[PDB]
RNA sequence: UCGGCAGGAGAGGUA
DNA sequence: GCGCATGCTGCTCTTCAAAGCCACGGCGACTGCCG
DNA sequence: CGGCAGTCGCCGTCTACCTCTCCAAGAGCAGCATGCGC
């Protein structure tokens, strides 16, 4: 969603003919997201052995 | 400039409100910048100068009237004269009925001018005589006017240096004691309040 | 907190010695009001 | 359409002669200032709301 | 109706003023907003001839922009990708108020 | 004689 | 073979958006609100 | 004007000890470095 939010916010201040897809997605959030989850959360525990 | 400390602002009770003896609202949009406060009123000037400004303000009462009346005569004769030249030759009077509506309407249209004209004469007069201080004014318009017209006398602002105004501007002594004379000699709420 | 409140005395104190619009110099000074309010207490008024 | 439907009970035969809001634009305004509040209330953004 | 003024972050003053300039036509209200004018002032200094004219805008964090509003100049003058807000208010933002006048003309005349 | 360090958040446990 | 022009990744700097979110008991002011 | 009752916001909720991991991000802006053309 943050990443549709960005894509959206940026597909109006471009200039038609030279846009492709590559040119308008980020990847930042969804691997900040991915990363937080996995680290820095409540429910991904240390594992006991 | 000057702030205000939080904890003698927004606590249980309001001790600066306490102290003013104003709502903890009002103390909040004041000090926010959300609404003007008159923190003094020169009454001698408004004394001595009342009726003269009354006079003025008939003026100006009577020449909106006489403008009405004026265009309102003469959209009546332009009225009386192309309605009877053109009393429906051709079709059906209820072509002339709608424009009798129309006329109605527009009579009603410079009638309704006059009258806010009228409402914003008789507001601004108002206040401008029923303006004591520690009076909380909103709408940015009616104080704009007030400080055109009757700039001086009256004196406010907004923000934390009209509190610090209007504590500079503060005698203990007399509100001691009127306090002291209101619980000596009271009961309902008010001997509650002043306690 | 200390910084905010700094950046924003300054900036008002820059444009004071302008000569700016009175709107702006409110919001300025409003907002500086809300740095040093969070800065005694944080939380009370509105959000941390 | 409501006390036809809601008249076996009679909780809502009074709640029903006690609203005084007759009128699906004037409910339209009246919800508008409850849940958007200090906004002037138009009965386009009501209906959007 | 008249000059308003909007609130930007700090520095962002011109990518404010580039997207709103985008975002007029490529929107599609070109009828709505009309000139943005970002406000700034020559600033005399020379390093032993070689100039600079810092940049000092003389309203930092603000850029004026005349406009048209009734509702849908509210919602693309405040989605800016830079923006803050609509500098401006009796208290809850109902109608931002604009500038008077004379001061208007003496910062456009600046 | 040079030279030389110690804050927050979350999770799981024992009495 | 030399001169021009255009993009490497470290470093620096500055902070409103906006959805996301959903105990319990005691007390005291207070505030619209009905009457 | 005057009661008033609901409402909302702000206070408080046992002590000592052990082990582990994680800590702003993005965008602009350098001072060079490598390719292409005559």
């Amino acid at each position: 969603s943050r990443m549709e939010r960005v894509v959206r916010e940026r597909m109006t201040t471009q200039d038609v003919e030279a846009i492709t897809p590559q040119t308008l997605i980020n990847i930042r959030p969804v691997v900040a997201a991915i990363k937080e989850f996995f680290g820095t959360s409540q429910l991904s525990q240390f594992m006991d052995q | 400039a000057p702030v205000t400390h939080i904890w003698y602002f927004k606590g249980v009770p309001s001790r600066l409100g306490y102290l003013l003896d104003l709502a903890p609202k009002d103390l909040e949009k004041i000090i926010y910048f959300a609404a003007y406060v008159i923190t003094s009123v020169d009454e001698e000037m408004r004394h001595n100068e009342l009726s003269t400004l009354e006079a003025e303000m008939a003026v100006e009462r009577k020449a909106v009237e006489d403008q009405r009346d004026g265009e309102l005569e003469a959209r009546a004769q332009k009225l009386e004269a192309d309605l009877a030249e053109l009393e429906a030759e051709g079709a059906k009077a209820d072509a002339r009925r709608k424009v009798r509506d129309g006329g109605e309407r527009e009579m009603r249209q410079i009638r309704d001018r006059a009258q806010r004209e009228l409402d914003r004469l008789e507001d601004i007069w108002s206040t401008f005589t029923k303006l004591a201080p520690k009076q909380l004014i909103v709408d940015e318009n009616l104080y704009r006017e007030l400080v055109d017209r009757y700039g001086e006398y009256f004196t406010g602002a907004m923000g934390a240096e009209s509190i610090q105004k209007l504590i500079e501007n503060f005698d203990i002594d007399a509100e001691a004691e009127s306090l002291r004379d209101v619980i000596r000699n009271g009961k309902g709420q008010k001997k509650l309040r002043a306690l | 907190l200390y910084r905010r409140v700094i950046n924003r005395n300054n900036r008002l104190k820059r444009l004071i010695d302008l000569g700016a619009p009175e709107i702006i110099v409110n919001n300025e000074k409003r907002m500086l009001q809300e740095s040093v309010d969070a800065l005694f207490d944080n939380g009370r008024r509105g959000r941390p | 359409q409501i006390v036809e439907r809601f008249g076996f009970s009679e909780i809502m035969r009074s709640t029903l002669e006690k609203d005084n809001t007759v009128g699906t634009d004037e409910a339209l305004l009246d919800i508008y200032r409850k849940l958007r509040p200090g906004e002037p209330p138009t009965k386009e953004s009501a209906q959007t709301l | 109706k008249n000059w308003y003024v909007v609130h930007t972050y700090s520095g962002y003053e011109n990518k404010v003023k580039a997207n709103l300039e985008k975002r007029v036509e490529s929107m599609g209200m070109q009828d709505k907003i009309f000139r943005v004018v970002v406000p700034e002032e020559e600033e005399t200094d020379i390093k032993n001839g070689k100039k600079k004219v810092v940049k000092k805008k003389v309203f930092p964090g603000y850029v004026l922009v005349e406009i048209v509003m009734t509702d849908d100049s509210w919602y693309v003058v405040r989605n800016t990708p830079g923006v803050t807000g609509f500098v401006g208010s009796a208290g809850s933002g109902s109608k931002p108020t604009p500038l008077l006048p004379g001061e208007a003309e003496t910062i456009l005349k600046r």
